[PDB]
RNA sequence: UGAGCCUUGAUGUGUAGGAUAGGUGGGAGGCUUUGAAGUGUGGACGCCAGUCUGCAUGGAGCCGACCUUGAAAUACCACC
RNA sequence: CCCC
RNA sequence: GGCACGUAGCGCAGCCUGGUAGCGCACCGUCAUGGGGUGUCGGGGGUCGGAGGUUCAAAUCCUCUCGUGCCGACCA
């Protein structure tokens, strides 16, 4: 159905096996398959019901190494789309960047959260199969 | 296209424009073009201003829109202050072109309320 | 025999307006011979308008940006 | 359908 | 607490399953009659119980509240 590009990338991962943070920056080298500085998107699956006006998010996080002040707001269904940088932005440093991001979200934790705050963090690639970590 | 400063009777014969003007209709258009010396077979988008200013002056002799309704309102004030039967008919807000009103005056007495 | 659930398949005429486009939402290279555009058709849906995919010939070209649109592409990726 |  | 109704004057869909208040009755005025009824024809009549947000838009989403109801709980 596809070429030698997408199938190898999608089989080099595992959707049911939620990788860890340290191993999350281990396969982006093989998941980066564009002839430029391809980005990597991130999704935070949240554990609240944003159907209420009481449960919106809004803020700005400082990238500890730049991409650096990036704004963010949540979603209505509970999936907020954000980003950390590119694939060649020192993958080892991508984990350090992730570290500085989530520490600002746990601090930005609103008080009206009902149920669990966070559910999942999908560190997905822009030209490949993504990854899901706890 | 610019006579009266406000009206733009563009694409209208030298006389059709004057007839379309507010203030005068069929006859004063011809009177104006006769007293000014212009034919009545060409639109206004061809005539220069050296003649349009003259047409403007020639029409500036009669009552104009800005004074047409003023004269009309003056006559209406005369009627309303006299209190005549016509003044009453006008103050009752009824159609105005004639005398008959009972069963056919619906044009400006509007449709039936009930 | 209902329900739940990983996965995939798959979605969603408004009007507008290149256009069956769900919000977001990051984003220009995907696209290609593990065998093009054009066509062969069968199939699924169809507010049947159009999406739509099997083996194909054609056999290696199209496209995101480009453009007016409520919104932008459905280049790819994003969790539902 | 009803009635004169 | 837990759930189910409020739509012209009446009863209702739409519903308290999105984009743009309609259905029948009621009423008014013609037509159909030899005269009527039934009927069509057209017209007034409402803003979605109230309030607040989500929306390019609410009514049809979510919160609270009002009135009325059934179930259930309730040892200053
Ligand atoms: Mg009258």
């Amino acid at each position: 159905k596809l070429t030698k590009r997408m199938r190898v990338i999608r089989e080099k991962v595992d959707a049911t096996k939620q990788y860890d943070i340290n191993e999350a920056i281990a396969l982006l080298k093989e998941l980066a398959t564009a002839k430029f500085v391809e980005s990597v998107d991130v999704a935070v699956n949240l554990g609240i019901d944003a159907r209420k006006s009481d449960q919106n998010v809004r803020g700005a996080t400082v990238l500890p190494h730049g991409t650096g002040q990036v704004r963010y707001r949540n979603d209505k269904n509970g999936i907020i789309h954000t980003t950390i940088g590119k694939v060649d932005f020192d993958a080892d440093k991508l984990k350090e960047n992730l570290e500085a991001l989530l520490v600002a979200l746990k601090k930005a934790k609103p008080t009206q959260a009902k149920g669990v705050y966070i559910k999942k963090v999908s560190i997905s690639t822009t030209m490949g199969a993504g990854v899901a970590v706890d | 296209a610019r006579i009266a400063g406000i009206n733009i009777p563009d694409h209208k014969h030298a006389v059709i424009a004057l007839t379309s003007i507010y203030g005068v209709g069929k006859t004063r258009s011809k009177a104006i073009l006769a007293a000014a010396g212009i034919a009545e077979d060409v639109k206004i988008s061809e005539l220069s201003e050296g003649q349009i200013d003259t047409l403007r002056d020639e029409v500036a002799k009669f009552v104009v829109e800005g004074d047409l309704r003023r004269e009309i309102s003056m006559s209406i004030k005369r009627l309303m202050d006299l209190g005549c039967y016509r003044g009453l008919r006008h103050r009752r807000g009824l159609p105005v072109r004639g005398q008959r009103t009972k069963t056919n005056a619906r044009t400006r007495k509007g449709p039936r309320k009930p």
